[PDB]
RNA sequence: ACCAUAAACGAUGCCGACCGGCGAUGCGGCGGCGUUAUUCCCAUGACCCGCCGGGCAGCUUC
RNA sequence: UUAAAGUUGCUGCAGUUAAAAAGCUCGUAGUUGGAUCUCUCUCGGCCGAAGCGUUUACUUUGAAAAAA
């Protein structure tokens, strides 16, 4: 059955990118989603999208500028501690000069560049480039 | 007819109050107008020169005035000047319990007295003869949302006229950008 | 395909999906006004009934059910609400 | 043809589009080509839309306007039906013609007396010239051709959905495309209608 | 897909977007509940009432009319029964089984049935337990099976 | 790209696809690079200028430099709207 | 009555999402010119043109 | 004995034909599980003492952690 519906949108839109498409649809939408995607926005490598509103559970259809080479999450969600950053940005990320780590912190969704900014950790969700 | 929570009524409810006692002393309406009251009043600036007045009913008391609010806008638009007038039930919001907070918090909140549910029953009531077919938010690129609304097609030319009002009115009393569309079909 | 607006598709497309992969999702049945031809009486029908409906003044039939949509008496018109 | 007045689709084109059979496409329908179509009607057989139809074709007229030399510009039909069209679309415009077979290895081999340089390539039909396709997908060629509703596009960039299984109908796209480039070069204008009759394109068997 | 069996299959209902009641229907809610109240003394389950609201009353759904389920409205009256109706199914399909089973002792695919039936029964015993529907020794048994019914 | 004290360190920038955004690559021989010629608005003939566009060789493998072109030719205003 | 074992073979765990086309077939449902049979008429059956949903398969593809 | 060994694989392997997927279904533990909800009271000097706020996990801090 679906479980880690975070894992379902990240991979439809790691397949559609790949495909050359310029629309995603990813369903259902949720709020940790919506909070991804936001992350990923701000930093150039999707661009906008509408939330559907059936009263069941979102849709998003995502648009798509092609900058976005890969859209990964990461299960489970592990404790990363900040001391712990390094390592996991030496095994993810394809430099060190671009790309981020999204991890959920106490204050928010937010980048691995944030997260030293505002001196926190938390747990991982997931990573693009 | 202005009853309060606080029990003090200002200048517009006693304007709006008179009007509708006006409307219990002449029109075929005193059936249902005697057992009615409101609770509070607003003008407010929309457009740059529009106004706009929302009476505030009780949420018990709300299909009631929902059964002859045609009836009552056009009658108090005919008082007043071209002001639109909107009816909207008065909710509270009881806030997200954390792991600070107070021994008020006895009994858990409802779901109806949560923000999201009173955001949208807000936007089901002042759009009142029209429905509500369809909603779609849309995230642009600076994180900052706008939600659009589809109407109901049936009651287009009712309030179509209203919907430079109506958004200014749900940023005033909830702080959110709406765009009221009709769509062709559903 | 590659470039196709799925936020608004044309409405004999969405028309043409199943029930549940639209859009929005929305049903395909409605709510006749079945009229008995011997009788007054105005009924209210489900499109997709199952059991039979009977006109409680004449006492008859109004519609068997069917597999997948009521099938009328001969002679009822009917009209579809909104 | 940017929604200028001067750029319509007329009357006449119209009335001979309709004569040649142009708007009849086949009975099956590619997924690629559906953008094109009208409807199917009965008898199986999908109507092309031809304000699209027109609408494609003066897109590839400034495909060829836009070459500066006119003979780098090739023009290709492997089956009878078009080689007739072919061989006067060069000398009304300057293109360079290849009737008949297709060398394989025309366009890479470049030891050959054989070999050309093209930077444009049109072509009849996208399935009977199939081998001058994949060979612009070595040199880096763009390609115009005239697609009917069974017809795949891949390495096809601007795609003619007309007519191309009967005989009038590829010569009148052949004779409309010349008629579009030249008037849309310096030469011959718009006012009057062109000297050379369509007929001089049409295959006439035996 | 289906949980028992090795099939899927898109085949449900879907509720339009809508919540209202349409201005066609003038049924109140308490007359409604009247009709229900009215319908569950022949002994009709609760997705029998609400089928028949539908056919012959223009009844769409009673959450959008009432404000309640059917289910709800029963237990605050008192006109609910005893065990749920989908655990009541499961235990009158298991009796019939066994039933038929003991005139025809040879029906090899009636015995693998009734274990795909009686495992049902437990699953589904367990969430009543756990949210307090049934009283925590509630044991669906062969011998005390037709008794039930 | 670029250093610290900004100088250009990189031996050329490479084209992109105009339909899907990929980096052209050096050795990408099926990739196209066509110019769509711009006329006169009141004689129909050739301005002079052009519309470069530039699309990869995926994209013609695909089929779907067709529409590419249609829908980049489009935005311009080259080829009407229906 | 026991035994419970095989090229027990798709030599291929199960559940879930996404990712190309094409024509058939089986079942159910929804529409649509026109043929037949029940003398007409609907209503149905046999065909024909589609669409939707699960199924058994097949062809095809940088 | 460690690296080489991504030939023990958490990072990080493999199971059609090379070693390999249970005859089939049920089913306990285990593992994993769909959307959804934006701080105050008496005293002691407008703040502290008195409560915490459902309870944890998490994260950041602090102090406590022998020397070598």
């Amino acid at each position: 059955v679906r479980m880690n519906v975070l894992a379902d949108a990240l991979k439809s839109i790691n397949n559609a990118e790949k495909r050359g498409k310029r629309q995603v649809l990813i369903r259902p939408c949720s709020k940790v989603i919506v909070r991804f995607l936001t992350v990923m926005m701000k930093h150039g490598y999707i661009g906008e999208f509408e939330i559907i509103d059936d009263h069941r559970a979102g849709k998003i259809v995502v648009n798509l500028t092609g900058r976005l080479n890969k859209c990964g999450v990461i299960s489970p969600r592990f404790d990363v501690q900040l001391k712990d950053l390094e390592k996991w940005q030496n095994n993810l990320l394809p430099s060190r000069q671009f790309g981020f780590i999204v991890l959920t912190t106490s204050a928010g969704i937010m980048d691995h560049e944030e997260a030293r900014r505002k001196h926190t950790g938390g747990k991982i969700l997931g990573f693009f480039f | 007819i202005v009853k309060p929570n606080g029990e003090k009524p200002d200048e517009f409810e006693s304007g709006i109050s008179q009007a509708l006692l006006e409307l219990e002393m002449n029109s075929d309406l005193k059936a249902q107008l005697r057992e009615l009251n409101i609770t509070a009043a607003k003008e407010i600036e929309v457009g740059g020169g529009r106004k706009a007045i929302i009476i505030f009913v009780p949420v018990p008391q709300l299909k009631s005035f929902q059964k002859i609010q045609v009836r009552l806008v056009r009658e108090l638009e005919k008082k007043f000047s071209g002001k639109h007038v909107v009816f909207i039930a008065q909710r509270r919001i009881l806030p997200k319990p954390t792991r600070k907070s107070r021994t008020k918090n006895k009994q858990k909140r409802p779901r109806s007295r949560t923000l999201t549910a009173v955001h949208d029953a807000i936007l089901e009531d002042l759009v009142f003869p029209s429905e509500i077919v369809g909603k779609r938010i849309r995230v642009k690129l600076d994180g900052s949302r706008l939600i659009k609304v589809h109407l109901d097609k049936a009651q287009q030319n009712n309030v179509e006229h209203k919907v430079e009002t109506f958004s200014g009115v749900y940023k005033k009393l909830t702080g959110k950008d709406v765009n009221f569309e009709f769509p062709e079909f559903q | 395909p590659l470039a196709k607006d799925l936020l608004h598709p044309s409405p004999e497309e969405e028309k043409r999906k199943h029930k549940k992969k639209r859009l929005v999702q929305s049903p395909n049945s409605y709510f006749m006004d079945v009229k008995c031809p011997g009788c007054y009486k105005i009924t209210t029908v489900f499109s997709h009934a199952q059991t039979v409906v009977l006109c409680v003044g004449c006492s008859t039939v109004l519609c068997q059910p069917t597999g997948g949509k009521a099938r009328l008496t001969e002679g009822c018109s009917f009209r579809r609400k909104q | 043809s940017g929604a200028l007045d001067v750029l319509q689709m007329k009357e006449e084109d119209v009335l001979k589009f309709l004569a040649a059979g142009t708007h009849l496409g086949g009975t099956n329908l590619d997924f690629q080509m559906e953008q094109y179509i009208y409807k199917r009607k009965s008898d199986g057989i999908y109507i092309i839309n031809l304000k699209r139809t027109w609408e494609k074709l003066l897109l590839a007229a400034r495909a060829i306007v836009a070459i500066e030399n006119p003979a780098d510009v090739s023009v290709i039909s492997s089956r009878n039906t078009g080689q007739r069209a072919v061989l006067k679309f060069a000398a009304a415009t300057g293109a360079t013609p290849i009737a008949g077979r297709f060398t394989p290895g025309t366009f890479t081999n470049q030891i050959q007396a054989a070999f050309r340089e093209p930077r444009l390539l049109v072509v009849t039909d996208p399935r009977a010239d199939h081998q001058p396709l994949t060979e612009a997908s070595y040199v880096n060629l763009p390609t115009i051709a005239l697609c009917n509703t069974d017809s795949p596009l891949r390495y096809v960039d601007i795609a003619i959905p007309c007519n191309n299984k009967g005989a009038h109908s590829v010569g009148l796209m052949w004779w409309m495309l010349a008629r579009e480039v030249l008037r849309m070069r310096g030469t011959i204008s718009r006012e009057h209608p062109w000297e050379v009759m369509p007929d001089l394109y049409f295959y006439r068997d035996p | 897909g289906r949980m028992h069996a090795p099939g899927k299959g898109l085949s449900q209902s879907a509720l339009p977007y809508r919540r209202s009641v349409p201005t066609w229907l003038k049924l109140t809610s308490d007359d409604v509940k009247e009709q229900i109240y009215k319908l569950a003394k022949k002994g009709l389950t609760p997705s029998q009432i609400g089928v028949i609201l539908r056919d012959s009353h223009g009844v769409a759904q009673v959450r959008f009319v009432t404000g309640n389920k059917i289910l709800r409205i029963l237990k605050s009256k008192g006109l609910a029964p005893d065990l749920p109706e989908d655990l009541y199914h499961l235990i009158k399909k298991a009796v019939a089984v066994r039933k038929h089973l003991e005139r025809n002792r040879k029906d090899k695919d009636a015995k693998f049935r009734l274990i795909l039936i009686e495992s049902r029964i437990h699953r589904l015993a367990r969430y009543y337990k756990t949210k307090r529907v049934l009283p925590p020794n509630w044991k669906y048994e062969s011998s005390t099976a037709s008794a039930l019914v | 790209m670029q250093n610290d004290a900004g100088e250009f360190v990189d031996l050329y920038v490479p084209r992109k696809c105009s339909a899907s955004n990929r980096i052209i690559g050096a050795k990408d021989h099926a990739s196209i690079q066509m110019n769509v010629a711009e006329v006169d608005k009141v004689t129909g003939r050739f301005n002079g200028q052009f519309k470069t566009y530039a699309i990869c060789g995926a994209i013609r493998r695909m089929g779907e430099s067709d529409d590419s072109i249609l829908r980049l030719a489009k935005a311009d205003g080259i080829v009407s709207k229906n």
